């Protein structure tokens, strides 16, 4: 089982600078280049750096003397210091195997901004006939992402989680929903489970 | 660096027919190695590596996914399309540093028109108490993907206090779901008792209206 687990990413003022880890399990980890590609808000892929199996030869993008690629074979771990953050270097950052890119990380997220984290205020969607509907307003949170699961993820059917919005505050707001059968209403638990990893908050609500 | 230029941007398909998408670069990628990739992307997961060196296939990708071509003129082809397929599809030159990618492709479904279910939902409590009401309406599991919201409040109009939100299409059922949040303040909220949310949509003879009453 091949895997590349990110982390290491989060909010910083520009001009700051973070930290980004990427460990690999299942595989020779010192026989492979490894690269890091980003994707930001919206946009779509691209190349950032890479290193190779030894750690002997970096290649880099816009990058060029604000960003360092290392590898610690000894611990099966990738790294992208990044310094003199700028606007531009919002997105996520995925890791990739490389000499395709045959298996990539999850990602993790960085955001370069003027603003302070929040964590969010999570608020019950409830009614005021076969199928209903209850959701989580997830409201007043910065920066992206936040996580949302059903029932510890015990409830993954008819669960839609929109996009988040910016609202004109500059803080972000998403509602999670799920639809259940009516009839379920009086007996079933439905907890909304919100993890916002930048602020340390977790919450679990239980809709009623 | 060299330029990957992918068309077509936007790929409307009904399961069952094939797809083709084509990816032009600047330079020959025939270092029979041609150092170009096809990678997917699905909505709130990594890439995926569909085909790798032009036309070898990813260890699980199946036989219906296939990658032709040589020197700078490359086509992924999907024989038959599923409703699981759909996402975003970019090519990639892996000749030379810089990787470069193409502007990507949206693999949309189409499928048959489906009315949205609505649901409105009050302000909490534990939100009003703050000094801040969010009416939040859903219009769930719809196709297509245009949908009007109308948010009244005692019978007016309301225009600019909104925001929408839609999901990406579905896998499984190739819909798409949209929630919209009408902001008020308390003092807002609490001078008006009618609140409803209007839907029109081609799958609907008429629009649907959701509304409570704050008290």
């Amino acid at each position: 089982e091949v895997q590349l687990v990110e982390s290491g990413g989060g909010l910083e003022q520009p001009g700051g600078s973070l930290r980004l880890s990427c460990a690999g399990s299942g595989f020779t980890f010192r026989d492979y280049a490894m690269t890091w590609v980003r994707q930001a808000p919206g946009k779509g892929l691209e190349w950032v750096s890479s290193i190779s199996g030894s750690g002997g030869n970096t290649y880099y993008a816009s990058v060029k003397g604000r960003f360092t690629i290392s590898r610690d074979n000894s611990k099966n771990t990738l790294y992208l210091q990044m310094n003199s953050l700028r606007a531009e270097d919002t997105a996520v950052y995925y890791c990739a195997k490389d000499r395709g890119l045959d298996v990539w990380g999850q990602g993790t997220t960085v955001t370069v901004s003027s603003a302070s984290t929040k964590g969010p205020s999570v608020f019950p969607l409830a009614p005021c006939e076969s199928t209903a509907a209850l959701g989580c307003l997830v409201k007043d949170y910065f920066p992206e992402p936040v996580t949302v699961s059903w029932n510890s993820g015990a409830l993954t059917s008819g669960v839609h989680t929109f996009p988040a919005v910016l609202q004109s505050s500059g803080l972000y707001s998403l509602s999670s929903v799920v639809t259940v059968p009516s009839s379920s209403l009086g007996t079933k638990t439905y907890t909304c489970n919100v993890d916002h990893k930048p602020s340390n908050t977790k919450v679990d609500k239980r809709v009623e | 660096d060299i330029v990957m230029t992918q068309s077509p941007l936007s790929l409307p398909v009904t399961p069952g027919e094939p797809a083709s998408i084509s990816c032009r670069s600047s330079q020959s990628l025939l270092y029979g190695y041609n150092y170009l990739d096809w990678y997917l992307q699905k909505s709130g997961q990594s890439p995926q590596l569909l085909i790798y060196l032009g036309s070898n296939r990813a260890s699980g990708v199946p036989d219906r996914f296939s990658g032709s071509g040589s020197g700078t003129d490359f086509t992924l082809k999907i024989s038959r399309v599923e409703a699981e397929d759909v996402g975003f599809y970019y090519c990639m030159q892996a000749l030379q540093t810089p990787y470069t990618f193409g502007q990507g492709t949206k693999l949309e479904i189409k499928r048959t028109v489906a009315a949205p279910s609505v649901f409105i939902f009050p302000p909490s409590d534990e939100q009003l108490k703050s000094g801040t009401a969010s009416v939040v309406c859903l219009l769930n599991n719809f196709y297509p993907r245009e949908a009007k919201v109308q948010w009244k409040v005692d019978n007016a109009l309301q225009s600019g206090n909104s925001q929408e939100s839609v999901t990406e299409q579905d896998s499984k059922d190739s819909t798409y779901s949209l929630s919209s949040t009408l902001t008020l303040s308390k003092a807002d909220y609490e001078k008006h008792k009618v609140y409803a949310c209007e839907v029109t949509h081609q799958g609907l003879s008429s629009p649907v209206t959701k509304s409570f009453n704050r008290g």
